[PDB]
């Protein structure tokens, strides 16, 4: 790989062919950075040398094409890129006369550079499906763009700067008691136009102030139309109206104890910045029926000849196909299989029969199959194995029951599964085309069968179709939880109660799974009451979208819900599962990926992460395509951001072949060697340039500046990361840091990490917000690809090993936290690291998350404790306490008995609270966790890996129950206490 | 006679988690069942896991004043009763969308007759020789899980090297063809006038151009036997993959059923930690 095939390294001139239109063969030497309008010069003042010269008569209208390391052929009309950075597959160039708009693929060639594949590809493919979303996802696009123009150049920048303000205008009482009579000061900063000097304002004001009268008052102690609101350092905005404590950043100030100091902004200065956006419309955007209900036959399919399946011809006996079909996880009948066949001639000229009507498919509904090799020897065992996996839809997108031939191409099966088919599983055929092919032929009923529409439905409901006194239990189901036992008297239950449920509206999840989808006289009964369902809250409501609800009608539902009440802030917080539920997706184009996408389009936060999300998974061959063509639409009408997103997906491409090189070549030498390597590479002018002035990916608001080679050195630990530091551009960086640390990791898995962050950072906000402080660190951390990513650092922080090492016992932690603060403040130290240190002996016990030790656990100077490295979770009441000798002394303030004292008791009773607050919200945990059961994770697989939660939370027994085996863990895990 | 105690019933299973009992019905027969302590940990609950329809049906059992049953009436004395009663007549009556007849029960005692060595220190002998096993065996099918998915890397990215060689050759013999097209009227004037450079430099550089085409194309053959040498040798990693699989499902299941079976017999699980 590099910038030529097989050779990364480029020498500066290389001897580069070119194909002049008469037919000249002719080879010039330039250099890696030569531009492609001084080529195209030095190559025309030499065909002068050659013996035809009638036809060129000029250096323009030519294109200057050539052939790309991805295969595809580029047309270069940007003639700026210098020759080092075209990526050639071989050197070689062609000049023809210019054809195309030169501005619709001039921009082509910069959305497939962010999405990582040539956009070409998508018109190759010839799925009518895939064509018709290309076209039909244009209409968000432009209501996006459209709506980000309608009021003024303000509406402009509040898609680039969004308020990142909190759905919580009400302050936390804990809080707001902080603020001396209901009032902060803040610090306001004016740039003076002499040399650039600062002015201080100190300043003090009411809590809920809207940051227009923050200004105009901070105005008269100067002694309206503009001068908006800044925070020093970052780059973020006031603009919107919202009470000051309403954002996040004010809002934090006052929790942590700090000077909230601002800057003041000339309007006119923002707006200049702000880049004009012209989204033009692609090429492509301008390019008998019987119904279901009326067949009366039972369904029936064909499987025929597989290809080839990879056995051995002795090992295994014999080979069959078994298939079933599926309405989300569960079977709609009873598998069928096919007679066992030698592994040799796998032919199976058979009709499957199923035991299901016709009229009573549902629309949701799969037919899932997989390939096994029955053992059936060691005397009297027989055990089966899959071979490979495929899921069909039986209705395409436009609701048509599909019929005739069809060949599918079959996927591997997925690490550590052992079940024999996968319905958890992307429908569709192997892009890969030398897999094992199955294939089948659904029977033929002389005509298309159609879905029958909503009218039709709506019909066969309130055709074929007071208050009770034991309604109590009516309410004991619904605060169940999700993976909760149903009996089948309950089921049974909620049916015939179905019609007063519409009084309990948090009823739904339970009252949907008591239905029978293979019979559509209920299903129509459903449809009828899920049209007049009122709204729940969208964390409930958002549980309506995995896997087990794949109806979309029931997922429609959902998505109206999400609208009218998921904020913006939420929506970022919850961003990670709803990327994750777009696998589940029965079809392309969606009701949850417009919402998704429309959000993406009109706040520039989610779309930053939006699109990190969905390019960190265009690895996997299974949501490739689908993921592929969302971000294509994005990065089409994203605005000027394509060009942000353009740097960094370039610095990071120069970090992973960076540290490829590091860890696959010449790992085995020392690291002096090592180190050496690293400045020389690092010290060239085009990494140098391509690692420097872009938005950081953790935090596009922090932007990187000058790269600080000195203090960028070589991880000793796990695979060697890259310990990388920057420098804030901006004059205000010391009231906000002076220097950007990241730690770029490549080699392991990165999004175990990057959902236990996002989970205690949900704990901690449910402590806080309840009564209790329990301060937690919930750092930066984000995979951007296959097993790489990149976590913040955490200032001023050592591991404890660190901290033993220097101090010299049990003693020297606590000696060390004295020793940093001494005088008054020692007891906030203490108390700092009481309140963290209780915050992540529940959140480490309710997940069972990776053992830790002392290199793996770190304390902050102040005093506060937080952990790293968290390798995996919920695998390996099976989890003790990572508290210890060391840290009770701490806790006790060195008194020698720790156990008994007035302090720890303290501990002991924050660390009930704590694990009773959690458990009271278990439903919000249990999704986080249902909605990434496809996302591939090793350990998180299958309902079952949750129920290690269940476990911890003592979910099924009494509230009392649990808290005493809470207890029980908490001081068999130390012996007492 | 029949109604014996529910603690020597074969179905009858304790305390088992519904994780337990899903891996013991997994793709079984119509109408299997077994029966367990309510996971509330309640005195007297005994739900009862049947499998009908290809889903786990899954019916609870009410305990009130000295009874049992399904629904309201408890007109039964005791779970093995009530077992036997709908043992020999299908659920039909408790639900009329509920046809089948307890007939295939998940007996504890099967598992019982299949295991040896029942002492105390050959089974931690035992035990151990197979830990060996399942490590070495597991590790076995990890290594060739890393060739697979390395080998599957070579094999993707040596077939886009074909794509752009079939590209590159378009594009040089196209040159070639575009020749010829333009080499057709100037080539009659060129001849007449005897200059023989012109002649010769024309063809040098179309001389130059076929060892260009030449070249490439051989290119691309040689590449083309390297991809089908890695197809081939990728088959064959997925053949011992596949042959490799059962044996990690047999050998993990028979090692397990010893670790929890020296569990049952009260032995403690400490001294099993070093014995490995
Ligand atoms: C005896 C010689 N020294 C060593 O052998 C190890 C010891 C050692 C290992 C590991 C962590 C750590 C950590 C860490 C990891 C994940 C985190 N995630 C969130 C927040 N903080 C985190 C902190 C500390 C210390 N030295 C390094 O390898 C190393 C490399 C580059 C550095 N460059 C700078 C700029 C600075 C300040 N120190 C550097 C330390």
């Amino acid at each position: 790989s590099g910038e030529l095939w097989g050779i990364h390294l480029m020498p500066p001139r290389i001897l580069v062919e070119c194909l002049l239109p008469n037919g000249m063969i002719v080879t010039l030497e330039c250099l890696r950075e030569a531009t492609l309008i001084t080529i195209k010069h030095e190559l025309f003042k030499e065909a002068r040398k050659y013996p035809l010269h009638q036809l060129l008569q000029d250096e323009s209208s030519y294109i200057f094409v050539s052939v790309t390391q991805e295969a595809e052929r580029e047309e270069f009309f940007d003639e700026t890129r210098r020759l080092c950075d075209l990526r050639l597959f071989q050197p070689f160039l062609k000049v023809i006369e210019p054809v195309g708009n030169r501005e619709e693929k001039i921009l082509n060639r910069e959305i497939g550079f962010a999405i990582g594949m040539p956009v070409c590809e998508f018109d190759m493919v010839k799925d009518p499906e895939v064509q018709d979303f290309r076209r039909n996802i244009l209409n968000v696009c432009k209501e996006a763009v459209d709506l980000r123009d309608l009021n003024s150049p303000h509406s402009r920048a509040m898609y680039v700067y969004p308020p990142n303000v909190e759905s919580s205008p009400e302050l936390p009482k804990h809080i707001y008691n902080k603020l001396d009579k209901g009032q902060i000061i803040v610090v306001i900063w004016v740039i003076v136009s002499p040399n650039n000097d600062k002015q201080k304002y100190t300043l003090k004001i009411n809590h809920d102030c809207v940051p227009e009268q923050v200004i105009a008052e901070a105005i008269r102690k100067k002694t309206q139309g503009k001068y908006i609101l800044k925070v020093c350092g970052c780059d973020e905005y006031f603009l919107e109206k919202y009470p000051l404590s309403q954002y996040k950043y004010i809002r934090s100030c006052i929790m942590l104890g700090r000077m909230p100091n601002l800057m003041l902004m000339a309007k006119e200065s923002l707006y200049s910045q702000l880049p004009m956006d012209c989204f033009t419309m692609p090429s492509y955007s301008r390019r008998s029926t019987k119904s279901l209900w009326v067949i009366n036959s039972a369904l029936r399919i064909k499987i025929l000849c597989a290809t080839y399946v990879n056995v051995n011809i002795r090992d295994i006996d014999k080979i069959y196909v078994r298939t079933g079909i599926y309405h989300g996880g569960e079977p709609l009948c009873d598998n069928v299989n096919t007679q066992r066949v030698p592994c040799s001639n796998p032919r199976w000229n058979e009709w499957l029969n199923y035991d299901i009507y016709i009229p009573d498919l549902p629309r949701a509904a799969r037919l899932c199959l997989s390939i096994c090799s029955v053992k059936g020897r060691k005397g009297a065992k027989e055990e089966h194995c899959p071979l490979a996996w495929g899921n069909i839809n039986l209705f395409d997108y436009t609701d048509t029951l599909v019929s005739g031939k069809m060949a599918l191409n079959l996927w591997p099966v997925p690490h550590g599964l052992e079940d024999l088919l996968n319905p958890i599983g992307v429908t569709g055929s192997n892009p890969n085309k030398e897999t094992p092919c199955l294939e089948l032929e659904f029977d033929w009923f002389s005509s298309v069968v159609k879905f029958p529409d909503m009218s039709v439905i709506e019909e066969h409901a309130n055709w074929s179709v007071l208050r009770e006194n034991d309604k109590e239990q009516l309410k004991a189901i619904s605060t169940r939880d999700p993976l909760s036992e149903i009996t089948e008297q309950e089921k049974d239950f909620l049916w015939s109660h179905r019609h007063y449920c519409v009084t309990i509206p948090e009823i739904l999840p339970k009252l949907l799974l008591s239905v029978k989808w293979n019979s559509r006289d209920e299903v129509a009964q459903m449809y009828c009451l899920v049209k007049d369902w009122p709204p729940i809250k969208p964390e409930q409501a958002m549980e309506l979208l995995d896997c087990n609800y794949p109806d979309p009608m029931v997922r429609g539902f959902a998505v109206r819900c999400l609208e009218k009440y998921l904020t913006d802030d939420k929506l970022s917080q919850y961003l990670i599962q709803l990327v994750q539920v777009l696998k589940y997706e029965q079809y392309l184009d969606n009701l949850l990926v417009r919402f998704l996408l429309k959000k993406a389009l009109t706040n520039q936060r989610i779309g930053h992460f939006f699109f990190w999300h969905l390019k960190s998974e265009m690895h996997n061959k299974t949501v490739s395509q689908r993921f592929g063509l969302l971000l294509e639409s994005y990065c089409r009408a994203c605005g000027m951001y394509l060009k942000h997103l353009n740097r960094q997906v370039e610095a990071m491409e120069k970090l992973i072949n960076l540290t490829d090189i590091l860890k696959q070549e010449k790992k085995d030498e020392t690291q002096k060697v090592q180190m050496k390597f690293l400045v020389e590479q690092m010290r060239r002018p085009d990494f140098m340039d391509a690692l420097q002035g872009f938005l950081s990916p953790l935090n596009p608001a922090h932007q990187l500046g000058n790269l600080r080679l000195e203090e960028c050195r070589i991880m000793s630990s796990a695979k060697r990361p890259l310990w990388l530091n920057w420098e804030n551009p901006d004059i205000m960086s010391e009231l906000l840091f002076q220097n950007n640390e990241i730690i770029f990791k490549n080699g392991d898995d990165l999004r175990q990490d990057m959902l236990t962050l996002q989970i205690i950072r949900i704990m901690e906000n449910i402590w806080q917000n309840q009564g209790l402080d329990l301060r937690m660190l919930p750092y930066g951390c984000l995979s951007i690809g296959d097993c790489v990513g990149l976590i913040e650092v955490v200032r001023n922080s050592h591991t404890i090993m660190q901290i033993q090492c220097k101090g010299g016992n049990s003693h020297t932690l606590h000696q060390w936290l004295k020793d940093k603060n001494k005088g008054e403040i020692y007891d906030a130290a203490i108390d700092l690291f009481t309140r963290s240190c209780a915050g992540y002996c529940v959140a480490t016990f309710i997940l069972g998350i990776g053992d830790r030790h002392n290199s793996n656990i770190m304390v902050k100077d102040d005093g506060q404790l937080f952990h790293i490295d968290f390798g995996h979770f919920l695998d390996h009441e099976r989890v003790p306490f990572v508290l210890t000798q060391d840290f009770l002394i701490v806790i006790s303030k060195g008194a020698q008995e720790c156990t008994k004292t007035r302090e720890f008791e303290r501990f002991q009773e924050m660390c009930y609270k704590a694990y009773l607050a959690i458990r009271q919200h278990a439903n919000l945990f249990i999704n986080l966790f249902s909605m990434m059961l496809g996302s591939g994770m090793p350990e998180l697989q299958s309902f079952d890996d949750i129920a290690y939660i269940r476990k911890t939370l003592a979910l099924d027994k009494t509230e009392q129950e649990a808290l005493e085996y809470f207890m029980k863990q908490m001081n068999d895990a130390h012996h007492g206490g | 006679n029949n109604n014996m105690s529910l603690q020597d019933a074969e179905w009858y299973w304790g305390d088992i988690s519904r994780e337990e009992v899903n891996e013991k019905l997994r793709d079984t027969a119509d109408g299997t069942f077994l029966v367990r302590d309510a996971s509330t940990k309640m005195h007297g609950d005994y739900t009862l896991t049947l499998r009908k329809g290809g889903n786990n049906k899954l019916i609870k059992i009410f305990h009130r004043d000295g009874k049992y049953g399904f629904s309201d009436p408890l007109t039964f004395s005791s779970v093995v009763e009530l077992i036997n009663h709908y043992r020999n007549e299908s659920l039909a009556q408790y639900n009329p969308k509920l046809d089948v007849k307890l007939l295939y029960p998940v007996s504890k005692y099967q598992q019982d007759q299949v295991v040896k060595e029942d002492n105390i220190e050959a089974v931690g002998k035992k035990l151990h020789e197979y830990n060996t096993q399942f490590q070495e065996k597991s590790r076995e099918y990890d290594r060739l899980y890393e060739e697979y998915t390395r080998t599957s890397q070579e094999i993707q990215m040596k077939r886009t090297a074909i794509e752009a060689f079939n590209e590159t050759i378009k594009i040089f013999e196209e040159q070639c063809q575009t020749q010829e097209r333009y080499s057709k009227e100037y080539i009659e004037k060129f001849k007449r006038e005897g200059n023989e450079k012109e002649i010769q430099r024309i063809m040098h550089n179309y001389d130059k151009l076929k060892s260009r085409i030449s070249e490439i194309i051989d290119s691309r053959r040689r590449l083309e036997e390297d991809l089908k040498k890695q197809a081939a040798e990728y088959r064959e990693i997925d053949k011992r993959m596949n042959s490799i699989k059962p044996d990690l499902i047999q050998l993990r299941k028979t090692r397990d059923q010893y670790l929890m079976w020296l569990t049952q017999k009260g032995v403690r699980q400490k001294k099993l930690n070093e014995w490995l």
